[PDB]
């Protein structure tokens, strides 16, 4: 998602924010969630040529 | 298969961008990816244009606003009509967008 | 010969972007008469060209001034713009900067007793955006090196830790006048570099070099 | 990510920051006059004086004065 | 360095159709983009060495300037009433809220990417 | 106090050497950078209407 | 079909052996372009702005350097000494 | 090493290790926000008393309002013109 | 020692020697020779010889510097600028609309153009250069780039799309009034061509019809040829705006 | 052949002369003494004395003098 | 990265009968050593920039105060005297000859390397 | 480019362009190697009468043998003491 994406940016390994999620600022919408469990299952490519 | 390779490495190249742009991407991977940006960005810079965009806001120029971000990316467009006019070529015609009445 | 690689979406990129569309944002370019189209944007350009870079320099006197404010908080540090030279140098600049644009749009030629009047009221903004900056970090720290003085004058006579309750309400003063300097700090950088966007648009303008012919209808 | 291509790359300084920091020095030590408390003399003067007396008090300060005022060196007490 | 689709392209027409199906997960990280792992441990850069020996050598000079100074206990003072601020400012600033507010004062990163879609660059 | 310094020119210069390195580093080193960051995402929002509806002319795949 | 040489130098997909140098600007590159494409074109205002305020400290230290002098030789003809004492 | 050891150290001194929870300043104290104000003006008055217990026997640049410090009230430590301390001094060190 | 000055004047600083050490780097001393107003045919034939095994490696101000030297020079080497122009169709993405007017320019002097250059060089302003470099282009720089398609019958509206928009009241009235007739009449003539009347012909009409004096009777005839032809095309009437 | 990789690398200096060239110029600009011609004064003299008074006429040898011996300035005329 | 000789022992193994002499220029290459390829010109290093500079500015502080001396045109007609033995000695001295009495001088360079011979470490 | 020219322009100079073979020298001296001591006492000889000349009127602070440059014999250039030449230098300073 964005958040865990920036949550493993290079600005959340320095020190005053080292203890700091940006989902705690603003938390994926469900729809973010839901695509982003979406996009997991077709990082297969094999599983994206079955399922279309 | 014939325009594939054009198609999907604007698809290749703006996933990569949206995926870590304002994020992590470096500088570098943008002027890789889209060199010709790069040197029109750096256009505006160099001729004491670069808040050009913020002037076109300042006037209310929505349509020149968007003919500012459009032909700052008509290079994408470029692989196509020049090899839709080397196909042309190849078969006698004329390209039809090069035409003033065509 | 070999540039620094630099992230995207960077803490001090996206600072020092909405620190110069603020300075940019003082002095607006005039929406034309006309559309903005292929025939107004060279129009447009020239009008750009014969702006003068209000934004570019009141970010560059915002930031340096900001800097030199900050060191006046920093331990084992003082502020430049507290010495007289640094800091009405920096205002006899702008206006200066003001000035000479001012007088490239007329001829380089200084423009019945009224005018004397009006010219003591321009060239005292020579004097007064400089000399506020250096009051401000001056008066502000003097008074931190007085009342300091008179804090340490009670637990120097009535004991090191004899005597708390009276040595807190001073060091509680203290520690607000601090504080206050450090919100003069970043005021007078932004009262510095908004009349220095105030004194330089005054002669920010030039006449549209619109279309002398056109196809009507 | 890109957030080990980033941690590589160690602290560095700004890009022309040896620039500002010659031209501060420089409007520092070309000041065209002599420095801060002395005095420019003669040769004759410079090689017959010994380094106590060539030296002044105000320009020795003491370093945790227990009056203040104090001074390091006394100087020459010629006057 | 070619570039990674023409490379996904030549690698897929190349396979066999037998193995195709398990041959494409090669394919997808041969055309991944690089992203670099993370290298040894090195603790101070030469940069960093002068700018922490220049920051303690210019502490160390300011400090013996104040210390001889007319009112030179309160120069000494001072900095405890400046360094106070500095830890105080440690403890009452929301250093997320402040980074998001920073990555809002920015168009660039105020607002997700808007540009090409996916139903206008599809190719069938 | 310390009000008028030892040199007016030494502590001008100052102030202009200091002024022009942060406006030759803001022209040179920080406004190409955020201009390339602010106008990649300035160009691609201001087109992404325009670009889409031309990308969608052009491909035959529909 | 379309064939790689004709994206050559325009589009480029994300890099997979290693990550490139940044592409530099112009005025990183020279400061002699960044002197007159845009220092003398746009920021010579303040070029002279700074020159009038360097010309102008340069007259007060010469009234201040003159009253000195004045104050100086003022003392010496009239069998005075010019400094009052150190506090040593 | 020496800076990879430094940088988890202060990394715990800072986030993990605070003197608010393990002392349990939660009984006499409000708020956290209030307890690091108290820091703040404790940790004033503490660099005011440990910079003057640092050397004590000295005459104050500051104006002392009529006050003296200890049983001194005559001595080099509570004069007002500092050309005679300095002279007072020197007997009292000499001896001392 | 009258003459010991003399005898090493007539050997050692010889223009033939001023060649020998212009070889090594042949775009960059033809280019400030010719500057200094050293032009003379039988040195650049040495400089031609000298840099054509160089031409394909050469980088973009490289290539316009060699050009615009062998445009003052006034020389002509058909083999140098077959390379040359092998050397924009190769990088026609790097190369910049203020150095492609100038090369085009050294192409139209003397005659020289191909079908894959015309192609890459209006490919390059259109597509790979930013749309407002005609803009602080010079209406002379961008006539001469019209003439250079219109003399080869190249038909690229993109191009002539990018080209017109330098035509303004800007860019027309910083040349001189002998030299804006001579790029009014020519990019008239450009625009009659291709049949292609942009909304900013009116500023290069406009630039003679406020100035008819400069212009003769034949002219003014050709003139109000393109001023008709440009009223049909964009659909009204011509008509000059006065301030106020 | 190796040639062409020892061509990368530039010139270098060498590999401690930085610490060199700090132990040369600490020994000659903490020499603790006045330098060279100079003498430390009162701050009462400094401020009252104008610039060229506070030179000397031995300190600012002419730079290509017609005759040996010849003074930039002419330091104060006060004996 | 592996060592070249078991990838050599590794790629010949690995090859056919039919196609094992046509591809030993293959697995030849594989195993050559890395001799790094004539890199982009650059012009000047950093430290070369510092050098130069450098010596430039000790050369003008060493000229000007010479200029300032008592006896100073017999100083810079002292810098005559020594600029024409440097002239000289880039006359005079044989750069090969004096190149290779220096190669003489260390062992390692005054012969050639005698260590391991063919026939001890023949593989059968 | 602007130091890889100059590297193959000293290069030229060093090794290719030779004074002695193209002024034909080998008819008026012996060797290449009796070249360079007159090349060497040439460079010195040129250098003590360039530096001569870029300042002419001087007085020297080299003694010389009781003589006098051209027709002066008696102004400030062939004054002995160092302090009469002053005084006669500003003299002549004004008028000229
Ligand atoms: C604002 C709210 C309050 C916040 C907290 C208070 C603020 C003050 C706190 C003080 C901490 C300041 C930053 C800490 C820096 C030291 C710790 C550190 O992280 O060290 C890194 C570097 O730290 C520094 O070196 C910065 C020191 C800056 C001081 C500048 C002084 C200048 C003196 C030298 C000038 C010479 C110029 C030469 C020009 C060529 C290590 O660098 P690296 O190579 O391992 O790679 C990591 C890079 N991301
Ligand atoms: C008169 C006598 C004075 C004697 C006093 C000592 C002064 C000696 C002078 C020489 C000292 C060294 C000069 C430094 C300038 C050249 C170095 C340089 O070009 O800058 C950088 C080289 O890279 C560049 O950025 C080149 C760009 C030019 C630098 C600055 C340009 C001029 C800026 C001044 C403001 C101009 C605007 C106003 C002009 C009137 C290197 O800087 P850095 O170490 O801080 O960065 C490396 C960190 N990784
Ligand atoms: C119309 C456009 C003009 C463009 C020019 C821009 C000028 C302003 C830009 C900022 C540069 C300022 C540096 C110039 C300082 C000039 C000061 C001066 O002329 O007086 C000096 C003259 O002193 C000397 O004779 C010694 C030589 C000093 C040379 C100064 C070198 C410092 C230059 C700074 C480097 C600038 C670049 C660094 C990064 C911006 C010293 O001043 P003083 O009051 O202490 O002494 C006066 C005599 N008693
Ligand atoms: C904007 C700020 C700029 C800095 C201004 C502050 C320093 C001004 C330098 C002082 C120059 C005058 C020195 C002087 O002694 O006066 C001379 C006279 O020169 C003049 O007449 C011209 C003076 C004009 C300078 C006025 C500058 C004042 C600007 C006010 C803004 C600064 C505010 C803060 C000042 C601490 C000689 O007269 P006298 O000695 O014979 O008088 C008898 C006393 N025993
Ligand atoms: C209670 C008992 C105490 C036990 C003693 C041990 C506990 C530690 C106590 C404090 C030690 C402080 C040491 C901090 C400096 C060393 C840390 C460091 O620099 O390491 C990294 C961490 O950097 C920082 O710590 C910077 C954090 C600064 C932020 C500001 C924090 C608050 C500052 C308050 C202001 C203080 C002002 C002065 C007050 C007297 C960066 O280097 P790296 O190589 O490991 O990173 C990899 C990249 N190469
Ligand atoms: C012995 C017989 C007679 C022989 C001829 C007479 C000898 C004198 C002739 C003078 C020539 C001396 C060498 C020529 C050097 C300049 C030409 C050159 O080759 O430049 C190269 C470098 O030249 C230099 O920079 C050397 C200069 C040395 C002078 C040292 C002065 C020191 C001043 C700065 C000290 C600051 C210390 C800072 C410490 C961090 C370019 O370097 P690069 O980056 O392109 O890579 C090539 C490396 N192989
Ligand atoms: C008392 C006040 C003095 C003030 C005067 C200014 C002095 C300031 C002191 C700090 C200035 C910088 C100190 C430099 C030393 C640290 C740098 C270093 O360690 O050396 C090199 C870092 O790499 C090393 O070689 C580390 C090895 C240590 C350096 C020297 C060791 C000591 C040598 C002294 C002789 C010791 C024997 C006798 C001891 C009694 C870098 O040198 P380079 O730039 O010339 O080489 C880079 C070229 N590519
Ligand atoms: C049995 C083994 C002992 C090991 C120690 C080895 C010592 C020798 C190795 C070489 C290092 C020499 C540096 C020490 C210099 C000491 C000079 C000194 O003590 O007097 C200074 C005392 O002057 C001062 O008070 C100011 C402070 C000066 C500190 C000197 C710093 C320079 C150190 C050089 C760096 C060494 C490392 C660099 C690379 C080798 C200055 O001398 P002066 O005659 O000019 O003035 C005397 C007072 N009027
Ligand atoms: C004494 C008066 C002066 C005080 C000091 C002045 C300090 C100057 C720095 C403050 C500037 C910050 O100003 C910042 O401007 C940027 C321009 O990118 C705005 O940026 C943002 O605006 C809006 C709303 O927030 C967003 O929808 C938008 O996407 C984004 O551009 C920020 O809203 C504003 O916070
Ligand atoms: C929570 C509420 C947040 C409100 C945020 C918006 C207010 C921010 C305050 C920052 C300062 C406002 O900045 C304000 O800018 C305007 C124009 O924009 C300036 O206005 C100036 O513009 C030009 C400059 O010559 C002149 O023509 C005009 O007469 C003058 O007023 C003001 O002098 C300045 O005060
Ligand atoms: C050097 C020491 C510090 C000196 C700094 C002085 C300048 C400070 C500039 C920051 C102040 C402006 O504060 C600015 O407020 C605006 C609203 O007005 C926020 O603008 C936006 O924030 C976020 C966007 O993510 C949303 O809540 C919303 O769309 C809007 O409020 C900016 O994100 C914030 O940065
Ligand atoms: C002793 C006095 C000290 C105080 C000095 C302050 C005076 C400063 C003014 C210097 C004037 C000369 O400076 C010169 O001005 C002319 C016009 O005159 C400018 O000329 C032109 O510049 C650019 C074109 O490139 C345009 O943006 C500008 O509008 C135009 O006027 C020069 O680019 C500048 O270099
Ligand atoms: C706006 C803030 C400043 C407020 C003060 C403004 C008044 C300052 C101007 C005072 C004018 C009198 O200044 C008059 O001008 C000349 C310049 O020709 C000064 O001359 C000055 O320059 C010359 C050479 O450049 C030097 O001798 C010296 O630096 C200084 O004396 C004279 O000393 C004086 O005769
Ligand atoms: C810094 C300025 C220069 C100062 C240098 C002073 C030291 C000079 C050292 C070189 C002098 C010694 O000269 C040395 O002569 C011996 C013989 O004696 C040579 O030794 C050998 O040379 C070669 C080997 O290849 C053969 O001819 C032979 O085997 C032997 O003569 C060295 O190769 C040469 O280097
Ligand atoms: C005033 C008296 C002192 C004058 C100055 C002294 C200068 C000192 C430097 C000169 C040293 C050179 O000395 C050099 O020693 C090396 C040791 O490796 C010898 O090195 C060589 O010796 C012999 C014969 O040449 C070879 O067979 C052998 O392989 C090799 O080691 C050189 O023959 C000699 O030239
Ligand atoms: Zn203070
Ligand atoms: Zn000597």
């Amino acid at each position: 998602t964005f958040a865990q994406r920036l949550n493993s940016s290079p600005a959340f390994s320095s020190f005053l924010l080292k203890r700091e999620k940006a989902e705690s600022e603003v938390p994926p919408s469900e729809l973010e969630l839901e695509a982003a469990q979406k996009a997991a299952e077709l990082e297969d490519p094999e599983v994206a040529l079955r399922t279309l | 298969e014939e325009e594939e390779l054009w198609l999907l490495t604007l698809t290749q190249q703006f996933k990569h961008i949206q995926k870590h742009f304002g994020i992590d991407l470096p500088h570098s991977v943008v002027a890789h990816m889209d060199p010709l940006l790069i040197k029109k960005i750096d256009w505006e810079t160099t001729n004491a244009l670069e808040d050009f965009d913020i002037t076109l806001d300042d006037m209310g120029a929505e349509d020149a606003k968007e003919q500012w971000g459009a032909e700052n990316l008509s290079h994408h467009f470029l692989p196509l009509i020049r090899y839709r006019r080397d196909l042309a070529r190849k078969n006698g015609d004329r390209y039809g967008p090069d035409l003033v009445n065509g | 010969s070999s540039v620094r690689d630099v992230k995207t979406g960077s803490l001090p990129t996206n600072f020092l972007t909405g620190v110069y569309r603020f300075w940019r944002s003082q002095n607006p370019a005039e929406k034309p008469h006309d559309p903005v189209n292929d025939r107004l944007l060279p129009a447009v350009v020239d009008a750009s060209d014969k702006r003068a870079s209000i934004g570019t320099w009141a970010t560059t006197f915002f930031c340096t001034i900001i800097s030199c404010n900050l060191l006046g908080l920093m331990p084992f540090n003082e502020a430049p713009t507290s010495g007289l030279g640094f800091a009405t140098g920096l205002g006899v600049s702008v206006w200066a900067t003001a000035t000479i644009l001012g007088l490239s749009k007329t001829g380089f030629k200084f423009p019945f007793i009224f005018v004397p009047l009006e010219t003591i009221s321009y060239t005292f903004r020579a004097v007064s955006l400089g000399v506020r900056l250096w009051v401000n970090m001056l008066a502000g720290h003097t008074l931190l090196h007085i009342l300091t003085g008179m804090a340490l004058a009670l637990p120097f006579s009535l004991g090191f830790f004899s005597m708390v309750p009276a040595t807190f309400g001073v060091c509680c003063l203290l520690s607000a006048l601090v504080g206050l300097e450090y919100l003069v700090a970043v005021l007078q950088s932004g009262v510095f570099s908004i009349l220095s966007t105030v004194y330089v648009g005054e002669f920010n303008h030039d006449k549209f070099i619109g279309p002398a012919a056109k196809i009507v209808k | 990510s890109y957030s080990a291509y980033f941690a590589k790359a160690g602290f560095q300084f700004p890009a022309g920051l040896s620039a500002l920091v010659a031209g501060i020095v420089a409007l520092n030590v070309c000041t065209g006059r002599p420095t801060k408390g002395t005095k420019e003399i003669s040769n004759a003067e410079y090689n017959a004086t010994p380094i106590g007396y060539l030296q002044s008090p105000d320009q020795h300060p003491t370093a945790f004065p227990k009056v203040p005022g104090m001074k390091d060196v006394h100087g020459s007490p010629h006057h | 360095e070619g570039n990674s689709v023409a490379g996904i392209i030549k690698s897929v027409n190349e396979t066999s159709g037998a193995n195709l199906l398990s041959s494409l997960k090669t394919i997808k990280a041969q055309a991944a983009p690089i992203y670099p792992a993370a290298a040894s441990s090195t603790g101070y850069s030469t940069q960093a060495k002068i700018a922490l020996f220049g920051a303690l050598s210019w502490i160390l000079y300011r400090a013996d300037g104040q210390s001889k100074a007319h009112e030179w206990i309160v120069d000494l003072n001072l900095n405890v009433l400046q360094a106070a601020w500095l830890i105080s400012f440690s403890s009452l600033i929301p250093f997320r809220a402040v980074y998001f507010a920073f990555r809002g004062m920015a168009p660039a990163t105020a607002s997700t990417l808007n540009g090409l879609k996916t139903f206008s660059s599809i190719s069938l | 106090m310390k009000l008028l310094p030892e040199s007016l020119q030494q502590e001008a210069a100052t102030a202009a050497v200091v002024a022009s390195w942060v406006l030759w580093h803001l022209d040179t080193q920080l406004l190409p950078t955020i201009m390339r960051e602010h106008k990649l995402h300035a160009c691609w929002a201001a087109a992404a209407k325009r670009y889409n509806e031309k990308l969608f002319k052009l491909n035959p795949s529909y | 079909v379309l064939g790689e040489v004709y994206l050559k130098d325009i589009l480029r997909t994300p890099p997979t052996g290693a990550i490139p140098a940044n592409v530099p600007h112009p005025f990183q590159t020279s400061f002699y372009t960044y002197a007159t494409k845009k220092l003398i074109p746009r920021h010579w205002y303040l070029l002279g702005g700074f020159t009038f305020t360097i010309t102008l400290y340069g007259i007060l230290d010469g009234l201040r350097d003159s009253g000195k002098k004045k104050a100086y030789d003022e003392a010496i003809h009239a069998g005075k000494t010019p400094y009052t004492a150190g506090g040593h | 090493a020496v800076t990879s050891f430094l940088g988890k150290a202060f990394e715990k001194y800072f986030y993990d290790f605070s003197a608010y929870e393990q002392f349990g300043l939660n009984r006499f104290l409000s708020s956290k926000g209030q307890y690091v104000a108290l820091r703040h003006v404790g940790f004033v008055m503490v660099g005011v008393n440990v910079l003057l217990a640092a050397n004590f026997p000295f005459n104050p640049p500051f104006p002392t309002i009529g006050m003296c410090p200890a049983g001194w009230e005559g001595t080099w430590v509570c004069q007002a013109d500092k050309a005679k301390a300095l002279e007072m001094y020197k007997e009292w060190k000499k001896s001392n | 020692s009258q003459n010991l000055v003399s005898t090493f004047a007539n050997k050692v600083i010889v223009e033939e020697n001023l060649v020998n050490v212009a070889e090594i780097d042949v775009p960059f001393w033809s280019y400030w020779l010719s500057s200094a107003g050293f032009t003379s045919k039988d040195a650049f034939v040495k400089f031609a010889e000298a840099v054509k095994p160089k031409v394909a490696a050469l980088s973009t101000s490289d290539i316009t510097n060699l050009t615009v030297a062998f445009k003052r020079a006034n020389y002509y080497d058909k083999d140098l600028f077959t390379g040359i122009e092998a050397n924009v169709s190769a990088n026609f993405t790097k190369f910049e609309t203020e150095q492609l007017l100038q090369i085009v320019a050294t192409f139209d002097a003397f005659n020289h153009s191909s079908v894959a250059f015309l192609d890459d060089v209006a490919d390059s302003i259109t597509y790979c250069n930013h749309y407002l470099a005609p803009v602080r282009a010079g209406a002379d720089e961008l006539a001469t780039l019209l003439t250079y398609y219109a003399k080869n019958g190249h038909e690229r509206a993109d191009l002539l799309a990018t080209v017109a928009r330098g035509f303004s009241e800007v860019s027309l009235g910083k040349l001189s009034a002998a030299q804006r007739k001579d790029t009014v009449l020519s990019a008239l003539k450009a625009f009659q061509t291709f049949g292609f009347y942009p909304e900013s012909i009116e500023a290069v009409i406009g630039a003679a019809l406020v100035s008819p004096a400069e212009y003769s009777a034949e002219e003014l005839k050709e003139v109000e040829a393109v001023k008709v032809a440009a009223e049909n095309a964009l659909g009204g009437e011509f008509v000059l705006i006065q301030e106020g």
